[PDB]
C-alpha cells in the first residue's frame, strides 16, 4: 500500500535527517572533555562532521569547524572535589578573573564591522546623524548601582549602526575614565539610570576599552560577562 | 563529560533550595534540588501509570490509558483503578513540570543569564494545568479532563470538540490557530534568513545582518531586525498558547452550545438585522 | 525589577538605511516609507525601501486581481448592498464547479467559472512571488534558503487547490473562497476521509506545528536571555563564538543534556518549521486518491 510505503520512507528519511542535523550541531565545543582539558574516553554515537569554511568578510580570514578547540586564556578555578562532576571554586576574584557567570570568551581583538566594513558600534557622538528618536535619553543622568550610590554619570549611547540600536551606555566615573554598561542590564528611570548587576565600588573594575572611540568583540564579551557576573557576585552587597 | 569551553561556567552556587547539598552534575545533566524533586516526581508518575496499565491488562504503549474519575465522583477522590491513578498521576506530572522550570531557574542563575526560558516554559505548564485542572473545577468534575493514553488523548479533542458543533467557530481558537500558523511561518523565514546569509552562493563571504534587513525589505518592505525576530517568535508562540488556554477555559463555563451561533450576534444587529438579500437575508 | 529586554527602553534614530548594494537594480527600489516610533519599541523604525521589479508589479497586480475577482463575486452575493456586505462579510464564498463539469473550464461564470478566474490569478501571484524570494536572495549573493522555505507551504496549498483536485477528476474538490466556508470545507474533508486524526502525516504536521512553537519559544527566549551579552548577533557568534552561544549551549546541555551552535539551531529552526507543510501535503494528497478512510487504513496498520 502506498501510503505505508509512504509513512515507513518517512519515518527513515527522519532519522537521517536528525543526524544530519545533531551531527551539524557539534561544529563547536567537541570533541568532548574531561575537568582537566583532555578528551574523555565516551564521545557518544554521533561522529564528528567532516569539516566546513566560511569566508569572513573584509579580508579578516575564514573559519574551519569542526577545528582544534581551546580557551585561549587561563581559568582561575580549580576542583572541590575528588570525582567527575562537582562544582569547580574560583581560585581569586572570579569577577576579575573571568569565570562563573563573569565569564568571557576570547574572540577576536577587533571590532564587528557593518556590510561596509565600518565599525558596527560607535559611540553616538561619532555617529552622523544618530539621535534619541523616543523614550527618556540616559544621556546627563546619574547611574545608581545595588548598593543604592552614585557610581558615575551616562555621557554618551554606544549604537549600532546598520541597526539603529542602542547597546552600550558610555558611564564616566569619579576619576574622568568611562566604562561601558550593557544596554540590556539597565533601567533607564526618570531621575537615574539603575544597574541591578553591580554595586558601585565595582564599577571602576570593569573591563576598560583600549581605543575611546571603539570596542572589539573581545572587550565586549569581558564587560558583558563582568556585569552579568555581579549577580552571583555582587549579591552580598545587595539590598531589597 | 564536558563541551570544550564548559568548566570555566561550572562554579558553585545559583540554588534556590539546598546550598551546596545538590549543586552537581550528573554527564551533562545538571540536578540541584528541583533535579530530585523532577526525578521523584517522574518517577512515581511513571511507576504508578506502569501499575495502570497492569489493571488495565496491557503493555502496548497504543492500548495504555489513564482515565480521570468518570462524572459521578465530581471533585473528589475516586478508587484507585477508577479515576485516582489519574488523579495521582496528575499530581506527579505537575511536580514534575514545576520541579523541571524551577531546575531551569537555578540554571539561569549559575549561568548569569535571563529567565526567559523557565518563564515560557510557565505558559505550557498553565495550557496542561488549564485542561487537567482549571476547567474541570469550574465545571465541577475530573472527568471533563483529557485521559493519559496517545489515541484516547485524541478522541476527547475530537468529542470535546463536537460538543460544541465545528471548535472552528470558538473566536479564541481562531486566533490560537492564527499565532501558530504565524509562528511556524515566522520560524521558517528566521532559520531561512540567517541560513540564507552564514551560507551564501559558492564561494562568497558571509553575508551580513545588513544583508538580512536588505533582503527582506526588498521582499516586503519591512524587516523587523535581530532582536525584533527573537521577541516576535517568543510572543507569537506564547499568545498561541495563551489563546488555546483561553478558548477552552471558556469553553463548558460561560458558552456551552454550539460555537457557530456564537456569531449570530453580528448578524442579529438592529441596523442590518432586517434588510434583505446576501446569506442571512 | 530587571528589565527584560521585550520592549526597547531608548530608540534611536540615524539616516534612513537604503541598504547593501551588491547585483541589487537599483533603479527597482522605491524610496524610504514613513518611520513608525510605534513599531520601534519592539522591533525596527524604518518601513521600506521596498523592491519593484517586473515580477513584483506582476505577482501584486495578479494578487490584488485575485482578491478583487473574489470581492466583486461577494458584492453580487449582497445584492450591491453595503449593508448586507459588512453583516455577511464572513458568510459569503466564491465555490468551485460542480463535479459534474470535472476538470473542465466550461464552467459558467456563476457557477465555477469565477472560481477559474480567481484560482488563476492566484496561482500566478504565489509562484511569481516565489521566484521574487529566488532573485531577491541571488541579486544579494544570499543562499536560496527562502525560497525552498517558501517552496514547502506552496507544497501545501498546490496539493490543496490544484494537484488533489486533477488527481481526483474534478475542480469540485478544491477549497473555497470564503472566511467561514474554507471551515467548513476544511471540518468536512475529515469527515468525508474518516477522521484526520488517523491519518500518521496529519499527526505529524500536528507535531511539527506544535513543535514550531516549543522550538520558537525555546529559540526566542534563549537569544532574549543572552542578549545581554549581544547573543541576537547570530552571524557574528557563528563565526566568532562568545560567551552569549556558550552560555546558550550550556543552558540547554544542563537542561536536557544535548545542545545547539549559533547556526545548527536555525537548522533546527528551518526544518521544523517546513515539515510542517511537507508532512501536511503528502497527508492530504493521499487523501481520496490512495485512501478513502484513515481509520480504516489504520486497522490495516496500512
Ligand atoms: C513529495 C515531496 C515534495 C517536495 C516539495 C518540497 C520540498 C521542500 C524542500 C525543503 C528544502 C529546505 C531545506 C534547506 C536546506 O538546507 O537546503 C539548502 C540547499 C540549497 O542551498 P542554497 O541556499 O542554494 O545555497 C547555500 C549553500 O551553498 C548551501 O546551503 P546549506 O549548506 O544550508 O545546505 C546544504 C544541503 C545540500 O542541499 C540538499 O541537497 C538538500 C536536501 C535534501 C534533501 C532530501 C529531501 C527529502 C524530502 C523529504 C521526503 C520524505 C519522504 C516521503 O545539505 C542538507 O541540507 C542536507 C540534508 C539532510 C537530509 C538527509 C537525509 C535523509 C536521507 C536519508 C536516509 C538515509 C539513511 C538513514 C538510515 O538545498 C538544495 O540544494 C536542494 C534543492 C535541489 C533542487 C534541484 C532543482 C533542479 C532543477
Ligand atoms: C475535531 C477536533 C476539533 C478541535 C478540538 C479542540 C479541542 C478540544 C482543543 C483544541 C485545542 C487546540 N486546537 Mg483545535 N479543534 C479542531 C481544529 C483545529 C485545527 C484545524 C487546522 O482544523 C487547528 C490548527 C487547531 C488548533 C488548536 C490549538 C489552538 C489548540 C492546541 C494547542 C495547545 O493547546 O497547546 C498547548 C500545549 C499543551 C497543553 C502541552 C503542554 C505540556 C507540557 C507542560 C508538559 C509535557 C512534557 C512531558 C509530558 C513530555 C514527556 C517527557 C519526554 C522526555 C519528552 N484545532 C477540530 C475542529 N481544539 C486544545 C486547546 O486549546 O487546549 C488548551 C483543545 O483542548
Ligand atoms: C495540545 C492540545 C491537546 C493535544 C492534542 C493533540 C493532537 C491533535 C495530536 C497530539 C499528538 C501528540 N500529543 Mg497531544 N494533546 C494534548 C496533550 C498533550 C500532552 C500534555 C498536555 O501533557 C502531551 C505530552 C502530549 C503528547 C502527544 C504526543 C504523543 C504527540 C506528539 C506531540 C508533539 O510532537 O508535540 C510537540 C513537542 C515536541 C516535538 C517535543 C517532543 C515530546 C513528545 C514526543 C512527548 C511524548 C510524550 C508521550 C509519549 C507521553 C509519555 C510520557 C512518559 C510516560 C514519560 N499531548 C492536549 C490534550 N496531541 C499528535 C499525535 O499524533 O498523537 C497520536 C496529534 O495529532
Ligand atoms: C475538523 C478538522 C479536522 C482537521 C482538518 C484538517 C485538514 C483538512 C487539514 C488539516 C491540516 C492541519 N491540521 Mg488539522 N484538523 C483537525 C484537528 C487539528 C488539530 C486539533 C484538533 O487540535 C490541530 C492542531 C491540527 C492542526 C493541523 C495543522 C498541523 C495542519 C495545517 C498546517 C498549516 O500550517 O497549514 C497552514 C498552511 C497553509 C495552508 C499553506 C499556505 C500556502 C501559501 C502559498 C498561502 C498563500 C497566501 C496568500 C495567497 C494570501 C495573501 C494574504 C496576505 C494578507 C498577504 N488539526 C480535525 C481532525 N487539518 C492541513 C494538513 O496539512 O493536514 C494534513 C489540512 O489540509
Ligand atoms: C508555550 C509555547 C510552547 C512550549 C514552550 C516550552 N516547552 C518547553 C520549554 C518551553 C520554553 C521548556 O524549556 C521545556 C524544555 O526543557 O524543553 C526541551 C519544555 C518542554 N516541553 C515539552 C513537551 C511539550 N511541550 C508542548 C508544547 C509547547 N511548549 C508550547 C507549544 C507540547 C505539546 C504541544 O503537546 C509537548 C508535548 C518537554 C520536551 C519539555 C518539558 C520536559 C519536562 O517537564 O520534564 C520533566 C518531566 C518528565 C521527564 C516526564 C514526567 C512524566 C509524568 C510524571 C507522567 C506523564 C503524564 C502525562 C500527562 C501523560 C501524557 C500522555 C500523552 C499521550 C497525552
Ligand atoms: C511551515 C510553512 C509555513 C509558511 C512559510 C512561508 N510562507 C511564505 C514563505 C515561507 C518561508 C515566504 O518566503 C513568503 C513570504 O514572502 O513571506 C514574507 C510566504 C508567504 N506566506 C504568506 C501567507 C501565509 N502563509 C501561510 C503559512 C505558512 N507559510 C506555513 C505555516 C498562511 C496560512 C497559515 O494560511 C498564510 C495565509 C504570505 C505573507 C507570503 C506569500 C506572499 C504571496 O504569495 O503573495 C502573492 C499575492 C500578493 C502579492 C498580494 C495578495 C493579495 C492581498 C490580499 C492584497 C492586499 C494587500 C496589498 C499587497 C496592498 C498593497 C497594494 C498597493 C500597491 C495599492
Ligand atoms: C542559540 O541558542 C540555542 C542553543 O544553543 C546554542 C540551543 O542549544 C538551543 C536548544 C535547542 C536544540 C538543542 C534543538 C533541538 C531541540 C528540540 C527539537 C526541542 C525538543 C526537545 C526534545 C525532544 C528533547 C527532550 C528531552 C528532555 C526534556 C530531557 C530528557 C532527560 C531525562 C531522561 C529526564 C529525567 C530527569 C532529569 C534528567 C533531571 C536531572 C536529575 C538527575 C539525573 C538525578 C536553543 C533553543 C537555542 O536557542
Ligand atoms: C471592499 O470591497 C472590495 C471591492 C475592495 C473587495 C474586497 C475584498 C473581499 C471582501 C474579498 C475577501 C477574500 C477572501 C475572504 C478570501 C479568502 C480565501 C481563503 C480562506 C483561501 C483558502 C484556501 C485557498 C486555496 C487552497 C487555493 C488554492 C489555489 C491554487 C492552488 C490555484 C489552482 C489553479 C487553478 C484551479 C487554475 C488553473 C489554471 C491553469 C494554470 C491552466
Ligand atoms: C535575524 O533576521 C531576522 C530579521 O531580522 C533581520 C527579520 O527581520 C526577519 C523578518 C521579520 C518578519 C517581517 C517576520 C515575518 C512574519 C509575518 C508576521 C508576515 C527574519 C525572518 C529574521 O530572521
Ligand atoms: C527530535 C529531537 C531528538 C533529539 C534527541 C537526540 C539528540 C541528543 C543526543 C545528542 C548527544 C549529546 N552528546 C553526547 C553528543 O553530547
Ligand atoms: C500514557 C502513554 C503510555 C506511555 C508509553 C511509553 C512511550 C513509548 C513510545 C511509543 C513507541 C511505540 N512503539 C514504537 C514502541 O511501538
Ligand atoms: C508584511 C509587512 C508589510 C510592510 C508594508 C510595506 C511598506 C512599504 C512602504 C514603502 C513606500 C514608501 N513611500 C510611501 C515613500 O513610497
Ligand atoms: C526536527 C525533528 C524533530 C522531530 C519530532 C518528532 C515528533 C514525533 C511525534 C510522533 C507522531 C506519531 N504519529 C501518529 C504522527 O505517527
Ligand atoms: C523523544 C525524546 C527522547 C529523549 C532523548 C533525549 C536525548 C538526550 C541525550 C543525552 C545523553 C547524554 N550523554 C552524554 C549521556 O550521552
Ligand atoms: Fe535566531
Amino acid at each position: 500500500d502506498l501510503a505505508s510505503l509512504a509513512i515507513y520512507s518517512f519515518w527513515i528519511f527522519l532519522a537521517g535527517l536528525i543526524y544530519y542535523l545533531q551531527t551539524e550541531n557539534m561544529r563547536e565545543g567537541y570533541p568532548l572533555e574531561n575537568e582537566d582539558g583532555t578528551p574523555a574516553a565516551n564521545q557518544g554515537p554521533f561522529p564528528l562532521p567532516k569539516p566546513k569554511t566560511f569566508i569572513l568578510p573584509h579580508g579578516r580570514g575564514t573559519l574551519t569547524v569542526p577545528g582544534p578547540e581551546s580557551e585561549d586564556r587561563p581559568i582561575a578555578l580549580a576542583r572541590t572535589a575528588v570525582s567527575e562532576g562537582f562544582p569547580h571554586a574560583p581560585t581569586g576574584d572570579p569577577m576579575k578573573d573571568g569565570v562563573g557567570p563573569a565569564s568571557w570568551v576570547a574572540r577576536r581583538d577587533l571590532p564587528e564591522l557593518d556590510g561596509h566594513g565600518h565599525n558596527k558600534i560607535k559611540p553616538m557622538k561619532a555617529a552622523a546623524g544618530f539621535h534619541v528618536s523616543a523614550g527618556k535619553n540616559p544621556i546627563g543622568l546619574p547611574v545608581r548601582g545595588c548598593d543604592l550610590e552614585i557610581a558615575g554619570k551616562v555621557v554618551d549611547i554606544w549604537v549600532d549602526i546598520p541597526e539603529q540600536m542602542a547597546r552600550f551606555l558610555e558611564v564616566e566615573l569619579k576619576d574622568g575614565s568611562t566604562r561601558l554598561l550593557p544596554m540590556q542590564m539597565v533601567k533607564v528611570q526618570s531621575n537615574r539610570v539603575h544597574v541591578n548587576a553591580l554595586s558601585s565600588d565595582l564599577f571602576a573594575g570593569i573591563p576598560t576599552i583600549k581605543s575611546p572611540t571603539e570596542v572589539t568583540l573581545l572587550e565586549e564579551d569581558k564587560i558583558c560577562g563582568y556585569v552579568a557576573g555581579g549577580l552571583m557576585y555582587a549579591a552580598p552587597k545587595r539590598k531589597s | 563529560a564536558l563541551l570544550s569551553f564548559e568548566r570555566k561556567y561550572r562554579v558553585p552556587g545559583g540554588t534556590l533550595v539546598g546550598g551546596n547539598l545538590f549543586d552537581f552534575w550528573v554527564g551533562p545533566f545538571y540536578v540541584g534540588f528541583f533535579g530530585v524533586a523532577t526525578f521523584f516526581f517522574a518517577a512515581l508518575g511513571i511507576i504508578l501509570i506502569a501499575w495502570s496499565a497492569v489493571l488495565q491488562g496491557t503493555w502496548n504503549p497504543q492500548l495504555i490509558s489513564v482515565y480521570p474519575p468518570a462524572l459521578e465522583y465530581g471533585l473528589g477522590g475516586a478508587p484507585l483503578a477508577k479515576g485516582g491513578l489519574w488523579q495521582i498521576i496528575t499530581i506527579c506530572a505537575t511536580g514534575a513540570f514545576v520541579s523541571w522550570a524551577l531546575r531551569e531557574v537555578e540554571i539561569c542563575r549559575k549561568l548569569g543569564i535571563g529567565y526567559h526560558i523557565p518563564f515560557a516554559f510557565a505558559f505550557a505548564i498553565l495550557a496542561y494545568l488549564t485542561l487537567v485542572l482549571f476547567r474541570p473545577v469550574m465545571m465541577g468534575a475530573w472527568g471533563y479532563a483529557f485521559p493519559y493514553g496517545i489515541w484516547t488523548h485524541l478522541d476527547w479533542v475530537s468529542n470535546t470538540g463536537y460538543t460544541y458543533g465545528n471548535f472552528h467557530y470558538n473566536p479564541a481558537h481562531m486566533i490560537a490557530i492564527s499565532f501558530f500558523f504565524t509562528n511556524a511561518l515566522a520560524l521558517a523565514l528566521h532559520g531561512a534568513l540567517v541560513l540564507s546569509a552564514a551560507n551564501p552562493e559558492k564561494g562568497k563571504e558571509m553575508r551580513t545582518p545588513d544583508h538580512e534587513d536588505t533582503f527582506f525589505r526588498d521582499l516586503v518592505g519591512y524587516s523587523i531586525g535581530t532582536l525584533g525576530i527573537h521577541r516576535l517568535g517568543l510572543l507569537l508562540s506564547l499568545s498561541a498558547v495563551f489563546f488555546s488556554a483561553l478558548c477552552m477555559i471558556i469553553t463548558g463555563t460561560i458558552w456551552f452550545d454550539q460555537w457557530v451561533d456564537w456569531w449570530q450576534w453580528w448578524v442579529k444587529l438592529p441596523w442590518w438585522a432586517n434588510i434583505p438579500g446576501g446569506i442571512n437575508g | 525589577a530587571e528589565y527584560q529586554n521585550i520592549f526597547s527602553q531608548v530608540q534611536v534614530r540615524g539616516p534612513a538605511d537604503l541598504g547593501m548594494t551588491e547585483d541589487v537594480n537599483l533603479a527597482n527600489r522605491s524610496g524610504v516609507g514613513p518611520f513608525s516610533t510605534l513599531l520601534g519599541w519592539f522591533g525596527n523604525a524604518q518601513l521600506g525601501p521596498i523592491y519593484l521589479g517586473s515580477l513584483g508589479v506582476l505577482s501584486l497586480f495578479s494578487g490584488l486581481m485575485w482578491f478583487f475577482t473574489i470581492g466583486i463575486w461577494f458584492w453580487y452575493q449582497a445584492g450591491w448592498n453595503p449593508a448586507v456586505f459588512l453583516r455577511d462579510l464572513f458568510f459569503f464564498s466564491l465555490e468551485p464547479p460542480a463535479p459534474e463539469y470535472g476538470l473542465s473550464f466550461a464552467a459558467p461564470l456563476k457557477e465555477g467559472g469565477l472560481w477559474l478566474i480567481a484560482s488563476f490569478f492566484m496561482f500566478v501571484a504565489v509562484w511569481s512571488w516565489w521566484g521574487r524570494t529566488y532573485l531577491r536572495a541571488q541579486a544579494l549573493g544570499m543562499g536560496k534558503h527562502t525560497a525552498w522555505a517558501f517552496l514547502s507551504a506552496i507544497w501545501l496549498w498546490m496539493v490543496l487547490g490544484f494537484i488533489r483536485p486533477i488527481l481526483m477528476g474534478s475542480w469540485s474538490e478544491a477549497v473555497p473562497y470564503g472566511i467561514f466556508s474554507h471551515l467548513d470545507w476544511t471540518n468536512n474533508f475529515s469527515l468525508v476521509h474518516g477522521n484526520l486524526f488517523y491519518n500518521p502525516f496529519h499527526g505529524l504536521s500536528i507535531a511539527f506545528l506544535y513543535g514550531s512553537a516549543l522550538l520558537f519559544a525555546m529559540h526566542g527566549a534563549t537569544i532574549l536571555a543572552v542578549s545581554r551579552f549581544g547573543g541576537e548577533r547570530e552571524l557574528e557568534q557563528i563565526a566568532d563564538r562568545g560567551t552569549a552561544a556558550e552560555r546558550a549551549a550550556l543552558f540547554w546541555r544542563w537542561t536536557m543534556g544535548f545542545n545547539a551552535t549559533m547556526e545548527g539551531i536555525h537548522r533546527w529552526a528551518i526544518w521544523m518549521a517546513v515539515l510542517v507543510t511537507l508532512t501536511g501535503g503528502i497527508g492530504i494528497l493521499l487523501s481520496g486518491t490512495v485512501v478513502d478512510n484513515w481509520y480504516v487504513w489504520g486497522q490495516n496498520h496500512g
